[PDB]
């Protein structure tokens, strides 16, 4: 019999890890202060990380690694990735960026490098004459980050429409690298254009910003069996082969790069996260990096499965109670 | 990078090595404070003796 | 020296008061005339909290025995330990309180309580580092609780800085059948509310069921009570009396235990629960000890512990056991009952552990609770109370020795505010 | 050559410091009654161990100690013990009743009758001192003692001696082996008291010494005695520039300057390897990359907390055995690849390093084993405010309903002290994560 406390209410996917954990007759769940917790399902921001480990009699674990943050913020990602010899510039699945602060800065990088085809991005927004955009982030006061927007975005057919790929992926306590076999496709709704970048939705392939300007696919989620299935009769690849050997190399690489920062392995409390990655796919079959989220909601029809992959590989195996959804990332 | 300031001796050494360079109260406020509380003390004792004596 | 001042008063305050003397001379090795025989020296380390020592290493009980009428006294001076108290100690009258709180705090116990406190001064005037005041006695009767809670009040007076403990034993229908203990009751509670550092709740009530349903006791004589009582005040006693870390005296056992100061009434528990003679063969495991220690059919107040909040706990240990055990048993009682516990008061349950163990036993552990469930006893007092006080139901008993309704409205009211009191922390 | 004084202020500042008085007379061979065999200087000289004993024209080396606690059970086995005649009666003071594990009972009420009595008695040390530098101060957090009387004279101390070093060695309370519940109550309390008038403060966790008592000793319950060997073995590591030759942290100025860039954040941790059961049949020994590695793990902090999130503004390394430079740049080389050591903008990522070739002593018959080499490194990093976050929380569970409060005011203390000293403490959480913001 375990115990656990709910300190972020707005979490589909904890909502139903707890839900998955009173149902098993074996998870006490406590008043959200109560020190004499084993699991912590925490706030996403200012978790007490520092108050873990401390309870005698007690085998603590948390929902998420102090420091992932590095990975999960826009312009922590940029520095994380150039500064890091493990990725550095011999790094080929990031588009270029720069972090730039609304007036230790790159915006006088930034000029330089757009002498030349030149398109870059930031509710953000996408151009291509520079002098403009930079005034952009000077109406906002926060420091955002602008890359190369890909010119070359490999398009679905019927509909000529662009999307982006989005991958769970579950770091357990040992540093265990799982990736959910199940991912989704966020597809745009209506036909990508090429010259004139002024219109969203359709640039922009974000479930909100296009659940408000739609026909193909449900809900505009396309998964695994279509898409393969696509990319079988289309391209006359597979799925694995064309797309994912790329993303399984670009996660691995990602969460070993920042591990000696954040593993739990010889600390007085462990931790586990879920993180979403998020990649987009160019002409030539190229797979490119383009954020990752530390606090990932799911795609509502494999909530059940991966939910219960968490509590099964994240929080079974250090409470273990009274086929795999996911592959393991092998380093 | 870089050891410094090496000093030796019969005991043993000491060194610097540098792998990147950079970028109240008066004896009386206390009695005051002191005696203060053995006041505010010494009331509320005397004002338990007072409601013991009614 | 951290000496201690005991005092028991009228018949159960002098019954379970000779009875606690016999138990913890035999602990110390002290026999029936004053005189040590230990087969070890953790008995003497902290000797002199309880006794004074005299020439050819003879100690006697820094006790003082206190009744309106000559009995009991002359029981206890013709029993066990009888003559190893100090003569000059027993203070006693003639007349009796009749189980009259008025006669005893007013009338009766009035004209005899300055001899009491010059024996009091007597023994205050001989110590290092007088520690406070213990005292025996019951609440449902007149000496015991009338002149019991006169005496609190005028040592309070005079020595207003020591530590002011009390083991009162309540009152219950099912043991005695004198109609006037609610009043007498209510009354000492108002008093010990305001004028006791500690007050252990022995409430006869379950005294009774724990002899009767428990140790399957048909006819439970006040021995049978008692016998539970002494083995709680030995163990409640255990951290003062020899050498040890943790509530080792009462200022600090008051520091931990109290965290307002009104609500300073605890639940003693006991493990394992015997029955005198009743021979022990099996010692427990020490998660044995733990299970039952928190169990309710062993608290000695009839309270419900799941129907409140635990402010504070102390947990002594007695007999040789494993540390390590000890603190993995304790851990778990609070970590699989979490809710039980105020989170607001962190680590809020100390354990001590003691090698000597309790006579017959080689296991055993004493619970002291500071529980909000206790407004459970309050509330079954306030109850019998006010059904006879709203028709003002034997009171002339009480207005013939001086007392104005007035009074009786007051204890009835700082009761039912200690029980709301107590609602208030259980609800936060 | 500068004296200093060192000063055990309440049960756990007095048995601690005879654990430290037991291992320094065995690393400077120095029996039981005082007699030194390797002294030539009879009567006197200005060695360096001279900084921490005087010396009788008997021949007898006698700690420049002052024990003191409001009650006489713990210093009376002092004066009962095996290094009776090595104090002298007026440097062991008691008096007879205690704090209760009451801040203000051991401050305000208790403190009043006796601070005077303290005051004289280490007076008269500072005056057998040709240039008395400072004094190290022994107490617990979570006693009334350790906590109240304590930052009671830490005040007079600051007024006698207004140009003196002042640091001090801080139990730091865990309930396994606390006695009160209000520790926390205590811990806020004498820091907010003592903060502006300490130099530098090594907190000591009981948390952290359990458990390296139960991990690496394999001791199923430690005891005091455990846990005060140990951090006599960290303690005179920290302490072992004071009283040896050598040119690191040679005056108690110099850890000032060497870990404390930032007056109040003068919190530094301490980290010790290796720690070995000295039960283990026989154990590989460590390397110098090994232990220096071994530095920064948690699990051999005196606190646990994770200098992965938290900059550092000063490192020092302490050896003792073999051990010469170029192993320690190789081994500090290497793990700088493998660790997370960030310093701040301001200060130079840098080591300064201290090596004595004398192995470190064990106590006869205690836990630890003897080893070839070992190493105590002091790392000022922001990461050790985790402890400060840890206590502020327990603290305002508690006082948001006034629990136990009522036994302070009791004692003259205003409720409004109690808020005063939870702002402070609010200050410094806020001072150190100013301090670690990047990422
Ligand atoms: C530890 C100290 C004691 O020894 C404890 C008690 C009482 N006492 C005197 C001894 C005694 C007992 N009985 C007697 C009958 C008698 O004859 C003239 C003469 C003497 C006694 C008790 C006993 O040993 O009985 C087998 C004894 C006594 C009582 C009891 C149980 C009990 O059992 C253990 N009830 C809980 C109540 C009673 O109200 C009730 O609620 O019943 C469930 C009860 O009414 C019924 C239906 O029984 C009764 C019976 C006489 C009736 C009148 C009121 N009072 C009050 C006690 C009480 C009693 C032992 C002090
Ligand atoms: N490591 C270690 N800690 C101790 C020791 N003795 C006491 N402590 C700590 O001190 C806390 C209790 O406060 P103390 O400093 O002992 O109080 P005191 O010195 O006895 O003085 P008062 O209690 O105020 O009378 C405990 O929670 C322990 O953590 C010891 O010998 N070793
Ligand atoms: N546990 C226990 N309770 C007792 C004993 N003697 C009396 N009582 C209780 O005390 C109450 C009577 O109080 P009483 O002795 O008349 O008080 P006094 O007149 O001041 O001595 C009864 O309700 C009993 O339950 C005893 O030896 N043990
Ligand atoms: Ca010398
Ligand atoms: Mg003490």
């Amino acid at each position: 019999m375990y115990t656990f406390v709910v300190r972020d209410e707005n979490s589909s996917v904890y909502a139903e890890v707890s839900r998955l954990l009173l149902a098993t007759g074996q998870w006490k769940r406590l008043r959200k202060d109560n020190p004499r917790f084993n699991l912590m399902l925490g706030e996403r921001n200012r978790l007490p990380f520092g108050r873990l480990g401390h309870e005698p009699g007690l085998v603590q674990l948390v929902n998420y690694y102090r420091g992932a943050d590095k990975l999960c913020r826009k312009a922590s990602l940029v520095k994380l990735i150039k500064t890091s010899p493990e990725l550095s510039e011999s790094c080929t699945w990031f588009p270029e960026s720069y972090v730039i602060y609304p007036t230790t800065d790159e915006r006088e990088v930034f000029l330089a490098a757009y002498n030349r085809g030149n398109v870059w991005i930031a509710g953000i927004l996408i151009s291509s004459e520079a002098s403009e955009l930079l005034d952009f982030i000077d109406e906002q006061g926060q420091v955002h980050v602008i890359q190369k927007y890909l010119e070359k975005p490999l398009l679905l057919e019927p509909g000529h429409r662009k999307f982006d790929i989005r991958s769970w992926v579950l770091v357990d306590h040992l540093y265990n690298i799982y990736l959910y076999r199940e991912g989704v496709l966020r597809t745009s709704s209506e036909p990508y254009n090429s010259a004139n970048f002024q219109d969203k939705t359709c640039h922009l392939t974000n479930h909100c910003i296009q659940k408000e300007y739609s026909r193909y696919e449900e809900g505009n989620e396309m998964f695994f069996e279509e898409f393969n299935q696509y990319l079988m009769d289309a391209l006359n690849t597979t799925l694995e082969n064309s797309i994912l050997l790329q993303i399984k190399h670009i996660i691995r690489s990602c969460l070993m790069c920042i591990e000696p920062a954040i593993s739990t392995k010889h600390l007085h409390y462990q931790s586990f996260q879920l993180f979403g990655f998020d990649f987009m796919v160019d002409e030539e079959l190229k797979v490119w990096l383009i954020e990752v989220n530390g606090a990932p909601a799911c795609a509502q029809k494999l909530y059940a499965e991966l939910c219960q992959g968490i509590v099964d590989v994240a929080i079974s195996s250090v409470f273990p109670l009274a086929t795999s959804i996911f592959i393991k990332l092998h380093h | 990078m870089e050891v410094i300031e090496l000093n030796k001796c019969t005991s043993g050494q000491s060194f610097e090595v540098i792998l990147k360079p950079p970028s109240d109260p008066s004896l009386e406020e206390i009695q005051k404070k002191l005696e203060a509380a053995e006041e505010r003390r010494k009331y509320q004792e005397a004002e338990l003796l007072k409601h013991l004596a009614e | 020296m951290r000496e201690i001042v005991h005092i028991q008063a009228g018949q159960c305050g002098n019954q379970i008061g000779a009875k606690f003397w016999e138990v913890i001379s035999d602990e110390h090795g002290i026999d029936p005339t004053g005189s040590y025989h230990g087969d070890s020296d953790l008995q003497l380390e902290r000797i002199n909290v309880y006794y004074n020592e005299a020439t050819g290493n003879k100690y006697v009980p820094r006790a003082i025995l206190v009744d309106l009428e000559p009995g009991t006294m002359d029981s206890v001076r013709s029993g066990p330990f009888g003559q190893i108290f100090r003569p000059d100690n027993f203070v006693f009258g003639q007349s009796g309180a009749g189980n009259n709180w008025a006669k005893g705090h007013y009338t009766e116990g009035a004209e005899l309580v300055d001899s009491v406190l010059d024996v009091v001064r007597k023994e205050s005037e001989s110590c290092d580092c007088l520690q406070g005041f213990q005292l025996t006695h019951s609440l449902g009767g007149g000496t015991g609780s009338g002149m019991g809670t006169l005496l609190i009040s005028k040592i309070r007076e005079e020595y207003p800085d020591r530590i002011m403990n009390t083991f009162s034993v309540m009152p219950s229908p099912k043991v005695s059948d004198t109609v006037v203990e609610p009043y007498n009751a209510t009354l000492s509670v108002h008093q010990l509310v305001e004028n006791t550092d500690e007050t252990y709740c022995i409430d006869n009530e379950a005294l009774y069921d724990i002899c009767f349903r428990t140790l399957k006791l048909t006819t439970p004589t006040y021995g049978d009570l008692n016998h539970l009582v002494s083995a709680t005040m030995s163990g409640v006693t255990t951290c003062l009396r020899f050498p040890g870390q943790l509530n080792a005296d009462l200022r600090k056992l008051a520091v931990n235990m109290v965290p307002f100061p009104r609500l300073h009434f605890f639940m003693p528990g006991f493990a394992p629960l015997t029955s005198r003679g009743s021979q022990q063969y099996r010692a427990l495991t020490v998660p044995e000890l733990t299970q039952q220690m928190f169990d309710s059919k062993n608290m000695m107040a009839a309270c419900d512990p799941r129907h409140g909040r635990y402010l504070t706990v102390a947990a002594i240990f007695r007999g040789r056991m494993s540390m390590k055990e000890v603190d993995e048993q304790m851990l778990n009682v609070q970590n699989k009952n979490s809710s039980y516990f105020v989170e607001w008061i962190p680590n809020n349950v100390k354990t001590a552990v003691c090698d000597i163990p309790p006579r017959g036993l080689k296991m055993s552990a004493t619970f002291i609770g500071n529980s909000t469930a206790i407004q459970e006893l309050f509330k079954r007092i306030s109850e019998q109370f006010t059904a006879m006080f709203r028709r003002k139901a034997f009171l002339h008993w009480y207005t013939g020795e001086g007392m104005d309704e007035m009074e009786f409205t007051e204890a009835e009211s700082n009761m039912n505010d200690l029980v709301s009191e107590y609602q208030q922390y259980q609800d936060a | 050559m500068r004296e200093c004084i060192s000063i055990h202020v309440g049960q756990a500042g007095v048995q601690i410091g005879n654990a430290c008085w037991e291992l320094y007379c065995l690393e400077h061979g120095i029996q039981p009654d005082g007699q030194m065999p390797s002294d030539k200087t009879i009567g006197g000289g200005d060695d360096s161990f001279n900084t921490f004993f005087s010396e009788t024209g008997a021949g007898k080396h006698v700690p420049r100690a002052v024990f003191v606690d409001l009650e006489p059970t713990v210093i009376d086995e002092v004066r009962t013990g095996t290094y009776r005649q090595l104090f002298h009666p007026e440097q062991l003071i008691t008096g007879k009743e205690d704090a209760a594990n009451n801040y203000a009972r051991g401050h305000y009420t208790i403190g009043k009758e006796i601070i005077d009595l303290v005051l004289d008695r280490i007076r008269k040390l500072a005056d057998q001192c040709t240039g008395l530098q400072g004094f190290l101060v022994f107490h617990s957090f979570g006693g009334g003692t350790g906590s109240g009387f304590t930052s009671l004279l830490m005040e007079r101390l600051s007024v006698d001696y207004g140009k003196k070093s002042k640091l001090e060695f801080s139990i730091y309370p865990a309930p396994q082996v606390s006695t009160a519940v209000v520790e926390p109550y205590n811990s806020i309390l004498t820091t907010h008291t003592t903060l502006e008038h300490s130099d530098c403060a090594f907190m000591v966790d009981n948390e952290a010494i359990y458990d390296i008592c139960r991990r690496n000793l394999d001791i199923e319950r430690p005891t005091y005695t455990n846990l005060n060997r140990l951090i006599s073995q960290i303690v005179s590591s920290i302490t072992a520039s004071l009283r040896f030759d050598g040119a690191l942290n040679v005056d108690l100025t110099e850890f000032q300057t060497n870990l404390v860039p930032y007056p109040r954040i003068h919190f530094p941790l301490a980290t010790y390897a290796p720690v070995i059961s000295a039960e283990k049949a026989y154990h590989e020994q460590l390397s110098v990359a090994e232990i220096t590695n071994a530095c920064f793990e948690p699990a051999n902090q005196m606190v646990k907390c994770d200098p992965r999130h938290g900059k550092y503004m000063a490192c020092c390394l302490l050896y003792r055995g073999d051990v010469v430079p170029k192993d320690v740049n190789a081994a500090i080389a290497t793990i700088k690849t493998k660790r997370s050591i960030q310093f701040v903008d301001w200060c130079p990522t840098g080591f300064k390093v201290g090596i004595n070739y004398q192995p470190p002593t064990v106590v006869p018959g205690g836990d630890l084993a003897k080893v070839q080499r070992a190493v105590c490194m002091l790392s000022n990093t922001t990461a050790i405010a985790e402890a400060w976050a840890r206590l502020d929380h327990k603290f305002d569970l508690m006082y948001a309903k006034r629990a136990f409060v009522h036994w302070y005011v009791g004692e003259g203390m205003e409720e409004g002290e109690f808020s005063e000293a939870r702002e402070d403490m609010a200050a410094l959480e806020k001072d150190y994560e100013e301090v670690g913001v990047d990422s």
